[PDB]
RNA sequence: AAGCUCCAGUUUUAUGAGGUAAAGCGAAUGAUUAGAGGUUCCGGGGUUGACCUAUUCUCAAACUUUAAAUAUGUAAGAUCCUUGUUACUUAAUUGAACGUGGACAUUGAAGAGCUUUUAGUGGGCCAUUUUUGGUAAGCAGAACUGGCGAUGCGGGAUGAACCGAACGUAGAGUUAAGGUGCCGGAAUACACGCUCAUCAGACACCACAAAAGGUGUUAGUUCAUCUAGACAGCCGGACGGUGGCCAUGGAAGUCGGAAUCCGCUAAGGAGUGUGUAACAACUCACCGGCCGAAUGAACUAGCCCUGAAAAUGGAUGGCGCUCAAGCGUGUUACCUAUACUCUACCGUCAGGGUGCCCUGACGAGUAGGCAGG
RNA sequence: GAGAACAGAAAUCUCCAGUAGAACAAAAGGGUAAAAGCCCCCUUGAUUUUGAUUUUCAGUGUGAAUACAAACCAUGAAAGU
RNA sequence: GCAGUCAAGCGUUCAUAGCGACAUUGCUUUUUGAUUCUUCGAUGUCGGCUCUUCCUAUCAUACCGAAGCAGAAUUCGGUAA
């Protein structure tokens, strides 16, 4: 649903962006997202810290 | 002089040390002069300026500095004659070297005690020359470009830190430097 | 062994003041009196000569426990060891400076605290925090028993 | 294509920042990458290189990716390149024959790697710039390919299995 | 251990502080130095004006303070009101702030408080980071931390402290680190590129290899020259203003020291080197042809060799392959620990429940304490 | 720096310009301008008693210091010190 | 101890037949120091004799390069144990 407002607004957005540098003006999306954390790496060779 | 290669000196030893209270009777600066050639001349006559710049982080010996700079000077003053162009040494020699000086055999080892023991007795001066630092900045005219370049080549085999010859830009070039009057 | 241990050593950066702070201090600072429970930094001014703490104590924050004549009594905590005790320091007002951070902290919580009261009457912002604070608590409040509870972790078992 | 080579991800964004009448202005770097893992990274490295920012000050608005627009076929990519070897990074413009942007990456990597010194830590590049077939200048592999489009020359080049048959 | 009793941390806010680079103060090697006021001496000439010191604006880097440090670890620090009554230091004077008595209203999770008694020291070590001494050292001596000691097992040829990993038992599965030509699980894997020395099968390591680095090795870059014809070689041409001022025994193309125009014009420079005391030729410049397609100079990095010499016998662990079994770039699939998950179950502790049964978590161990046998 | 015969060591005295580069018995470094420096007077509190606490040392003494209150005086306008 | 680079310079003239400073990078482990790893319930010392095996940085012999090699004594240097 977030993505729809950008899509609706902009024809312009895509073509310019693949071909060259610069960015266009008018809108922008903020985002939240919660996280999950898994510990890959062990205790060996680290501070207690 | 007295041998030690520069295996002893070249890597970056010591919390400096060359502080003026803490060392009466250092052995001398042996560098004959820092600016050379036309000392009575501004930078601005010369359209060419050539530099010599380090690849490594070192302490260069005072003797190596004079030996490299005199070797360059004999090439300049023989080919361009006595009243040539103009050279400046970038780096003066003021880092002070300690080394312990040749014991004895008395079974007197170090007679000290066992020892050694700070307050080591000074062996002379070196210069810090860190990565990308410029040892010589030379001002010349393009019909003697070649002469300064071979003088800079004959300089390199007389210090151990690996260095590169380069053409300068600074502020400007030499002619965006000149339009305001 | 060798050399000293010593109060004055290692002071050169701490003792010394900026080009701007240099010159005689202003007697207003000397004049200032404080109340118990005020929060004060201790860091000695170089430009006062006497009243100075051990040098090692500077940059710590303490609470004015009591005063006895011109100098004031500050509680601060040091660090390291076993069953470390909190210390009283006699440290002058010239060397003691206010702390803004709690003052603005106090105003904000209190300014907030008025906004809430009206909300408690007619409004529901919260709700969960409301449930402990009516059921909760006297102490009276404001007591010296809470201080050893804080005192006890300062000697840290792990660090040791 | 199959299992990438580096589709360029057109990453866009902002900044997005503070209570001041400022704000950073609108940017692009279109960076060659494998997807979003790479996407993030490059942006922070670009933000280090040119810009300055932060991580937090750089805000990513959107992502749009890369397949084949134009032909598989036959740019001979002009690449602006930097290789890190026995000190830091030295400038390069390398114009080499390729199929495509997927390929370009591999052919350059193989060239930094082998020829130039390259190892891990690197990064990448600055730009890739298309060119007309006849224009292509430096030179070995491509000179033959330019000639091939020509043709006749495709009738040339036609060589590789050649010694094998009998006919 | 044995018991007693029922709080810990962290971003964020605020403080002040390591530091070390370019200014300021102080020191200052220590140049170069123009401009420019003034020292003080004599010494010559027609107030001026040669002669040495030396302010003053003014210029290459070092070092100890300090800004602003930039940093980064840090690094301490996170109830209110009213009423009465009492005190208080300080003009028979002004105030607060004390203490009471009474009422009113307010991202974390056992990491945890206290006591008695007990033991082994009270000789350490290595690595990482930051060092300090020392030429250095499998050195000395600090800091901050992990490991070894006291820690197995898997990797690394072996191998206290390197990587993975913290271990009750037993099994099945799947993995780490790291590896897949054979030894040797598991690929003679897939896309490509370089290398031909047997380089080379190597994180760290008693793993060596430098300055110098050639270099026409390969590659890359930067600047110039090319179909208007470069380039290797071979071939080939040159009249005239006029043998040019200064100086000197003497420069006259070519010892030193000037300007630099022009004829005509394939083209024919007041000249590239070879000369004699000096003059005294011949070539080249500049120009043309025979050929036809790229070209050379500067830097850089791989590779590589060159630098490259040692003692009882050859190795990268070994055999020893070289569009790889090298090395680098990407990439697919496999293999592989006591790990992790799970099954069963032994101790502790949560606890529950009826001398006994059950749930789930944690669970290597020297010195050593305690408790059961 | 200038100014004053003689005097160079030349105080000396004078005028200007002069913010911590001076002075402050003694290392070091820090620190301060009607100052804690310099001067003039007056004086004895370099008194006795007790010492909260820190440094000692995180709990361990002497010693040291920073603060008192009692006792006593000084100078000082007095506060105070 | 020996080597490499650079080559100031000397060699009548000529860097390099030969000699070669300053500087500078290495290598070896066979002098000397440094250390404190190993051994203080014990490693027999120097030196010499004699018997063996080795090394290459080669003094001679073999083959070669250069020369300031006329011969020729020679000098320097390569390969080589």
């Amino acid at each position: 649903a977030y993505q729809k407002e950008y899509e609706t607004a902009e024809r312009n957005i895509i073509q310019a962006k693949r071909d060259a540098k610069a960015a266009g003006s008018y809108y922008v999306e903020a985002q939240h997202k919660l996280v999950f954390v898994v510990r890959i790496k062990g205790i060996n060779k680290i501070p207690p810290k | 002089m007295a041998r030690r290669p520069a295996r002893c000196y070249r890597y970056q030893k010591n919390k400096p040390y060359p502080k003026s209270r803490y060392n009466r009777a250092v052995p001398d600066s042996k560098i004959r002069i820092y600016d050379l050639g036309k000392k009575k001349a501004t930078v601005d006559e010369f359209p060419l300026c050539v530099h010599l710049v380090s690849n490594e982080l070192e302490q260069l010996s005072s003797e190596a500095l004079e030996a490299a700079r005199i070797c360059a000077n004999k090439y300049m003053t023989t080919v361009s004659g006595r009243d040539a162009f103009h050279l400046r040494v970038r780096v003066h020699p003021f880092h002070v070297l300690r080394i312990n000086k040749m014991l004895s055999c008395a079974g007197a080892d170090r007679l000290q005690q066992g020892m050694r023991g700070a307050w080591g007795k000074p062996h002379g001066l070196a210069a810090r020359v860190d990565i990308g630092q410029i040892i010589f900045s030379v001002r010349t005219k393009d019909s003697n470009k070649d002469v300064v370049v071979e003088g800079l080549r004959r300089a390199r085999y007389k210090f151990p830190g690996q260095q590169k010859i380069i053409l300068s830009k600074k502020w400007g070039f030499t002619n965006l430097d000149r339009p305001e009057y | 062994m060798g050399k000293s241990h010593g109060y004055r050593s290692r002071t050169r950066y701490m003792f010394q003041r900026d080009f701007r702070k240099h010159g005689a201090v202003h007697l207003s600072t000397y004049l200032k009196v404080y109340k118990v429970g005020d929060i004060v930094d201790i860091k000695a001014n170089g430009s006062i000569q006497k009243g100075m703490p051990h040098k090692f104590y500077q940059g710590k924050t303490g609470v004015v426990y009591n005063v006895t004549k011109s100098s004031v009594g500050v509680i601060i905590n040091k660090m390291v060891g076993n069953r470390y005790l909190e210390k009283r320091l006699n440290l002058r007002v010239e060397h003691i400076k206010h702390s803004k951070c709690r003052q603005e902290f106090l105003e904000r919580v209190k300014a907030n605290a008025a906004k809430r009261a009206e909300a408690k009457a007619q409004g529901v912002a919260v709700q969960l925090k409301r449930q402990p604070a009516q059921p909760r608590e006297s102490r009276i409040v404001s007591t010296e028993g809470n201080v050893p509870q804080t005192l006890a972790p300062v000697p840290y078992e792990t660090f040791i | 294509m199959g299992a990438f080579r580096f589709h360029q991800y057109q990453v866009v964004g902002r900044g997005l920042p503070t209570p001041t009448d400022e704000h950073p202005k609108i940017y692009r770097m279109k960076l060659w990458a494998t997807n979003e893992v790479r996407a993030k990274s490059k942006f922070w490295y670009f933000l280090r290189k040119l810009k300055k920012v932060k991580k937090s000050n750089g805000q990513i608005l959107a992502i749009n990716e890369i397949f084949e627009k134009n032909p598989t076929t036959i740019k001979n990519y002009g690449i602006w390149l930097r290789y890190q070897s026995r000190t830091g990074y030295h400038n390069m413009y390398k114009e080499y024959r390729d199929t495509t942007l997927n390929g370009a990456v591999e052919q350059m990597y193989t060239e930094m790697a082998s020829r130039h010194r390259v190892r891990f830590p690197c990064i990448q590049i600055i730009k890739t710039a298309t060119v007309h077939f006849k224009l292509c200048k430096r030179d070995n592999t491509k000179q033959f390919h330019k000639s091939d489009i020509k043709f006749p020359l495709v009738y040339r080049k036609v060589r590789p299995p050649t010694r094998k048959l009998k006919t």
